[PDB]
């Protein structure tokens, strides 16, 4: 709807919202120039408030300037931060794998105090990488994405755990700041107070406020009204601020001489002076709407103040007492409340430009150590900020970031929905953020504060639930970090189109009805009962007038992935997880074939996803190609859009872009021209429509295993191109240079016939496993010769050949075309690393057709490897000849609650069809609230389902009651469903009709040749003596502890003495095992293996005399 | 100075480098420092044989005398189970 | 009591070691705290990888060269210093040091 | 320790833990003559095959 | 994603002659502090009289 | 608990003469290797420092 390119997909929408989808990778692009200081970034926050609008780095080099010597003498100063262009285009980058970035050029100002001068030059700091328009980063040619990253956020948390042997609630408090220092101030077990103090132990509030400074009359002229302070004050022991000033200097630096006034300015330097204690604008904001301080002015001085101390500490002995609100003096009365560290308003999301923020301040940290350092060793009226700034540890610290980091990930793109999933993707490890296994279970869990922000469904089902999820459609961050949430505001019962960006806090002010609310055109609800959310997560039925919020749409929830799943409101949530989790893991077939049936997000998604080529300006058609269109705008300018084709993936898949457009046509602007990999027309397609059956048969579909027909095979409908691009580098040595040519030693003529005069193969070689790629030999020297080997050279006339050969040979089970050889020298000006002369680079490629084995899965979650690719003939076919095409079991079916794959059949069977229910009577009473273009349809149609306002029980049913027929009067599928098949195995019908339609399902990357592996013997390590493993390899197999046990279970001892020692580490075992059986004699005696004999002289190593004794 | 300087020459390295070695690889690094911050771009090797006076040959081996070796026990993997060695054909 | 280890095997006694067993077990003193060199790439004399202490690297080959036949087993060259053997006894010779 | 502060690991390190001797030895050893694939139902076939 | 190494010694095949080997000689060398070391010499080799037992 | 340790000491043929120690052995090398890779990058095995 509204995009000039949509194909005609009809919905079943019966709400109209207002609302449109956002552009999907605002989170990426938004806060990119936010930290760049974009024009459009300029305009756009100033657009909401904002009167000054500070980027990143703008924010870093205000906070960091001015830099002083300790002295006071001379002063360092930065200004203007502005960009260059970039230093290459982005295809050129991803292949010469130059990395993708601009300069950085920062006007520095160094001051003398004692004279008086500027120094402006204008300081190249480096490259600096640049978020590509999709989204992503171009690392050394490798394409990498940065994951958004929850923590929580810096401020004032609250929380009380009873003690069960006391039966006293013991409230706490942890003041957490950004990059600072902790303090707590607790309750103790007797009637106590719990100040300590970055984890030092013991401490009462006297000796902090008279660290302070405060009197024992001022601690009570605030703290009038409770025992405990009391109590605390008498055993205060401790009268006099020097004291308390020295004590704690003691307690906090002990092993050091005291004196009494560092340690008043150590505390004052390590809370407020705001150069080692930063809590952020948004730990400021937090605290201060928290206690209500700063009501009626914005945010500025990020350090703490005693003030807020003081209100801290008698918030906690109120909520200690069991109070409901408190106004501080001069502040706004907040309610009296505990805190969660689960609710989103305590959980800001470090998005990019605060992860690269966070990385260039800690990098000019040490840059500014570096000028603290120079600015006395070097002379003075000599230097120069060309001289004091030493650029490598930012520079270090960006490169460190963007490769080796946990959150700096690989772009997982075996297909855009991928791309779009690992982009606007949710994490909550990393550093910073809480680790995997020292995390609990709650934090695993769902608040009711996600709903609508983070997506409850869709996450990784290993050992990462709950840790990884992603947005919702509609969601959208914060300037401080939050995520909020738009809204329909209605207005005293009547509905506006006020859209209201609401975060989580303000969300539980509230209270909020629904999408399926009945509104009479006018926005007025009709019910007086409405459903409702309360803010801790309550459900009532509220009397139809309080409500000020209405949602914008149905499917707020939910993220973009899953809202490509019709039927979701019918399945359960796990194998609906499953579907969603595997529904990024399908591959790009050679047609990609649009589905039937689908949501309203086809098309949307696929416009965001980046791999297709959208007309940009509107115009008309001049020339096409199949790798170029050249567009005639509407004035003047011409305009070439280059064409991807045959592009390898990150993980092998094909990334063709043909086009879709003749040489007549007029597009507009907006308009998708030409398809990506998994797309068709536009829109998204993940796979392809089936004809399907839910018998289950002869045992091939037992459990999960699916049965397909060959004519999958035979037209190719499920087909992937994988590309495999190997590689192999020439390197110096000692004994010569490595040399990449034909003359390779001790070999036919005939297997060297596919390469070149220079040893690579040339473009078109079919190879099989196992040929040679890049004909390439090494020097090797000279040892001494075996005499049988001296007599054979001898007989043969064959000199020694002194030079080794290791050739790129092509490993185990990989064949196919050889498309591209991409080849870079060291002498021909390439850059290299070091030591390396000729790098060259061999794409393989291969068309791997369906096989039994490869894993398929429809959207479900209805998964499984494809148990028997049957012939044509036998197969359960319909009564017009025409064959099933897959078969599904019933038994996986009703146990597994995801019954939203019978009602994509039926509608699948619908919609293949072609309906035209009657009018004659007009509308039927089943299709009254079934809107108009529905009545009729085309065999063969689009359909769409939006998520939660789909087809009904009765819109469904009644639909396939009227299901018009084929080519003959053909009525195939019953009212019910189901149809009368023919066995084309014995060829009497089946006794019952079996139920059919068509179903779209996938297939995935989990195909078998990446997976099968053997080895009878194959590489070792190196350290212990055991095989080495690896796909990479030739590989092992770990025969674990379980194992062992299994094997001690049935007593097979010989067989355990086997497996543990003559195919682990018996060095000399392995060759005599080989021998006798090339031989074919006895398997001889198992020795001693080698790990027992590590053991033993580790422990003659560890000065321990170890024997070994037999009598 | 003199027996720190020693001291840093002899035991600072697992392998054991010469001192006037050890000098002119310390000599080639602050060369590079110097020229990465004037030149801004790190240099070449033909630039830096130009500066001290060497033919590129020596300096490449200079490069491969200077390269410190690498330990066995570090994880490859983010998750920490399998030691660097337990990769070594 | 069999450090060759074949095959009739009983109990297994753990015990603290003297200092004379120490050098005992030994086969030279390694006192210097050198590894291999930088150009050449050999082992160094009297260090953490000495082929006079530890062992031959290569097959029934001396370190000075002077022989290098399997026949030639079980001598000593009296210029590298260094028993010529199957070049697995790396794994087993240990050394000492005298402090 | 060493650089970038990992500590190193001692003669005892070798034993102890989670990489220690014992329990790596305990843990498994991968082994030749073996292999794995993915798996199907393979329903014609005798119940010792 | 492969990589390799070489622990740098040469790994020679041949047979363990127990019977055939070159013939070779016994020198005792003596220490200072009364510990008594033979070293196998070759036939055809010079004896040195100092060395590091 | 005193008497455990001493007449442990006393019941076996041990001496706590060799609690301390003066002669430190060395493990063999290749249990601790210093394999290099392709290009000279030297692994060592942590050991050796
Ligand atoms: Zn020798």
């Amino acid at each position: 709807n509204s995009v000039p390119g949509a194909p005609n997909r009809v919905s079943f929408a019966k709400l109209r919202e207002p609302l449109e989808v956002p552009g999907l990778l605002d989170v990426q692009t938004d806060s990119f120039e936010w930290l760049i200081g974009s024009p459009r970034w300029r305009e756009s926050a100033a657009e909401r408030g904002d009167v000054n609008p500070v980027g990143g780095l703008e924010e870093v080099l205000y906070e960091l300037s001015p830099i002083e010597d300790f002295s006071g003498s001379m002063s360092l100063s930065f200004s203007d931060p502005r960009f260059d262009d970039v230093k290459a285009p982005v295809d050129e980058c991803k292949d010469k794998d130059m990395t993708y970035a601009a300069p950085l050029f920062v006007t520095a100002e160094f001051i003398n105090n004692n004279t008086g001068e500027i120094k402006s030059q204008t300081v190249f700091m480096g490259d600096f990488p640049m978020m590509t328009e999709k989204g992503t980063f171009i690392i050394n040619g490798t394409e990498r994405v940065v994951v958004s990253q929850l923590v929580r956020s810096p401020g004032v948390y609250f929380d009380e755990t009873i003690d069960k042997s006391t039966d006293k609630t013991l409230h706490s408090v942890k003041v957490i700041p950004s990059r600072g220092a902790w303090l707590e101030f607790d309750v103790d077990k007797r009637d106590t107070v719990g100040v300590r103090i970055d984890r030092k132990r013991r401490q009462p509030v006297t000796v902090l406020l008279k660290a302070l400074g405060w009197t024992s009359e001022q601690i009570v002229e605030r703290f009038g009204f409770s025992e405990i302070m009391r109590s605390t004050l008498e055993k205060d022991n401790t009268v006099g601020t020097d004291e308390a000033l020295l004590d704690i200097y003691r307690k906090l630096r002990p092993g050091e001489p005291p004196t009494k006034e560092s340690a008043q300015t150590l505390l004052e330097n390590l809370f407020f002076k705001e150069k080692r204690y930063d809590l952020a604008r948004v730990g400021r904001y937090k605290v201060n709407k928290k206690l209500g301080l700063h009501v009626g002015e914005p945010i500025t001085s990020s350090t703490l103040t005693e003030e807020d101390v003081v209100a801290t500490i008698e918030y906690l002995v109120r909520l200690h007492e069991g109070q409901t609100t408190m106004t501080v003096p001069g502040g706004v009365e907040v309610p009296v409340e505990t805190d969660d560290i689960d609710h989103f308003g305590n959980r800001r999301l470090r998005t990019v430009g605060e992860l690269i923020q966070n990385q260039i301040r800690v990098g000019m940290s040490r840059m500014e150590r570096v000028v603290r350092e120079r600015m006395t060793t070097q002379d003075v009226e000599a230097i120069t900020p060309q001289t004091l700034i030493n650029i490598r540890p930012v520079v270090a610290a960006i490169k460190e970031f963007f490769g080796t980091s946990q959150l700096s990930q690989f772009m997982d793109q075996n297909n855009p929905l991928s791309g779009l999933t690992h982009k606007r993707r949710l994490s909550a490890l990393g550093p910073g953020g809480l680790s995997r296994e020292r995390a609990g279970l709650e934090v695993r869990d769902v608040h009711p504060s996600h709903y609508g922000r983070m997506c409850p469904i869709e996450t990784p089902e290993g050992p990462n639930i709950g840790l990884i999820g992603s947005l919702s459609v509609y969601a959208r961050v914060n300037p401080f970090g939050f995520i909020e949430t738009p809204y329909r505001k209605v207005v005293d019962g009547v509905v506006s189109d006020e859209i209201v960006y609401l975060t989580a806090d303000e969300e539980d002010r509230h209270v909020v009805a629904q999408a399926n609310s009945p509104i009479d055109a006018d926005g007025r609800f009709v019910e007086p009962r409405v459903l409702v959310r309360r803010k801790a997560g309550e459900v009532e039925y509220v009397p139809s007038s309080e409500v000020d919020y209405m949602d914008v749409s149905p499917r707020q929830m939910v993220s973009v992935a899953t809202a490509m799943i019709p039927f979701l409101e019918h399945d359960d949530a796990n194998r609906a997880l499953m579907g969603a989790n595997m529904q990024r893991q399908a591959v790009p077939l050679v047609r990609s074939e649009a589905p039937l049936v689908g949501t309203g997000m086809e098309l949307r998604a696929a416009i965001d996803a980046g791999d297709v080529v959208v007309a940009e300006e509107s115009g008309v058609i001049e020339e096409v190609s199949a790798d170029y269109i050249t567009v005639m705008h509407d004035n003047g300018t011409r305009r070439t859009y280059r064409m991807r084709k045959f592009a390898r993936s990150n993980h092998g898949t094909c990334a063709n872009q043909c086009p879709i457009v003749d040489a007549g046509d007029r597009v507009e602007a907006g308009q998708v021209i030409a398809d990506g990999p998994c797309t068709d027309d536009g829109e998204m397609a993940l796979g392809k429509n089936l004809l399907v059956a839910i018998m289950p048969w002869e045992g091939h579909n037992y459990e999960d295993a699916i049965i397909l027909s060959n004519r999958l095979v035979e037209e190719d409908v499920l087909t992937s191109i994988h590309i495999e691009e190997h590689e192999i580098d020439a390197r110096d040595t000692k004994l010569g240079a490595e040399e990449i040519t034909r003359d390779i030693p001790n070999i036919s003529d005939e297997v060297l016939a596919d390469l070149d005069e220079r040893g690579i193969v040339r473009i078109g070689a079919e190879v099989r496993d196992g040929d040679i790629l890049v004909g390439k030999v090494t020097p090797k020297g000279e040892t001494e010769l075996t005499p049988e080997e001296r007599l054979l050279r001898a007989i043969f006339g064959e000199k020694a050949r002194e030079v080794r050969d290791t050739s790129l040979k092509v490993p185990h089970g990989e064949s196919g075309k050889v498309i591209g050889i991409r080849v870079f020298s060291r002498e021909d000006e390439d850059e290299l690393p070091a030591g390396v002369n000729e790098l060259v680079r061999v794409y393989v490629a291969q068309k791997r057709k369906i096989s039994d084995g490869d894993k398929l899965a429809g959207r479900h979650g209805n998964k499984g490897v494809i148990g028997k690719i049957l012939p044509v003939e036998d197969m359960p076919f319909l009564a017009d000849g025409t064959p099933v095409d897959i078969i599904l079991n019933t038994h996986g079916v009703p146990r597994r609650m995801n019954i939203g794959q019978i009602l994509e059949t039926h509608l699948g069977w619908c919609a293949h069809s072609g309906w035209k229910v009657d009018a004659a009577k007009g509308v039927p009473d089943w299709a009254a609230r079934l809107p108009d273009e529905l009545l009729e349809a085309q065999p063969n149609a689009i359909v769409s389902t939006p998520v939660f306002d789909g087809a009904q029980e009765a819109e469904l049913q009644g639909l396939l009651s009227c299901t018009l027929p084929n080519r003959d009067g053909d009525v195939l599928v019953d009212a019910d469903g189901k149809a009368m098949l023919f066995d084309g195995r014995s060829g009497e019908p089946f006794p019952y009709p079996v139920t059919v339609g068509y179903m779209y399902i996938m297939k995935l990357h989990h195909l078998v040749d990446d997976k099968i592996h053997a080895r009878s013997t194959g590489p070792y390590s190196m350290i212990t003596q055991q095989p080495l493993g690896g796909k990479a390899q030739f590989g092992g197999q770990r025969f674990g502890e379980m194992e062992c046990w299994a094997m001690q279970a049935y007593g097979a001892a010989y067989t355990l003495q086997e497996l543990l020692t003559i195919k682990s580490d018996d060095t000399v075992g392995r060759v005599k095992v080989y021998e006798a059986i090339v031989k074919g004699e006895n398997i001889p005696e198992p020795g001693i293996p080698e790990s027992f004999k590590v053991l033993l002289k580790e422990l003659q190593s560890l000065c321990l005399n170890v024997e070994v004794l037999s009598s | 100075r003199q027996a720190i300087t020693r001291a840093m020459a002899d035991q600072a390295r697992t392998i054991r480098i010469p001192v006037h070695m050890v000098e002119v690889i310390n000599k080639l690094g602050r060369i590079q420092r110097e020229l990465l911050q004037d030149l801004g771009r790190e240099p070449t090797p033909e630039e830096l044989a130009k500066e001290m006076d060497i033919t590129p040959e020596k300096v490449l081996e200079i490069q491969q005398y200077a390269r410190e070796p690498i330990s066995l026990d570090q994880t490859i993997g983010d998750e920490g189970d399998s030691q660097l060695g337990d990769f070594i054909e | 009591g069999a450090m060759l280890d074949v095959n009739f095997f009983d109990e297994l006694r753990i015990g603290l070691a003297t200092a004379e067993d120490i050098r005992q077990w030994s086969y030279g003193e390694v006192k210097k705290p050198e590894t291999i060199n930088y150009r050449t790439l050999k082992p160094e004399k009297d260090g953490l990888f000495c082929e006079k202490i530890f062992g031959p690297t290569r097959d029934w080959e001396c370190y000075c060269g002077k022989y290098k036949r399997v026949r030639f087993k079980g001598i000593i060259c009296e210029r590298c210093g260094v028993e010529v053997t199957r070049a697995k006894v790396r794994r087993e010779r240990m050394g000492h040091i005298e402090l | 320790t060493g650089p970038g502060n990992r500590p190193l690991k001692s003669l005892s390190d070798l034993l102890k833990g989670k990489q220690g001797r014992f329990r790596q030895n305990l843990l498994g050893k991968r082994v030749d003559y073996s292999g794995r694939s993915v798996i199907v139902v393979g329903p014609q076939l005798k119940l010792h095959q | 994603r492969v990589l390799r190494g070489s622990r740098l010694g040469a790994v020679s095949y041949e047979t363990d002659r127990n019977h055939d080997l070159a013939p070779r000689q016994i020198a005792r060398y003596r220490t200072d502090n009364g510990e008594e070391f033979e070293v196998p010499f070759a036939d055809d080799a010079e004896i040195p009289g100092t060395w590091l037992c | 608990k005193r008497l455990k340790v001493v007449a442990a000491f006393q019941q076996s043929g041990n001496s706590p003469m060799g609690m301390v120690l003066d002669a430190v052995p060395v493990i063999p090398p290749e249990l601790r290797p210093m394999v290099q890779l392709d290009g000279g990058r030297f692994a060592t095995s942590d050991l050796n420092d």
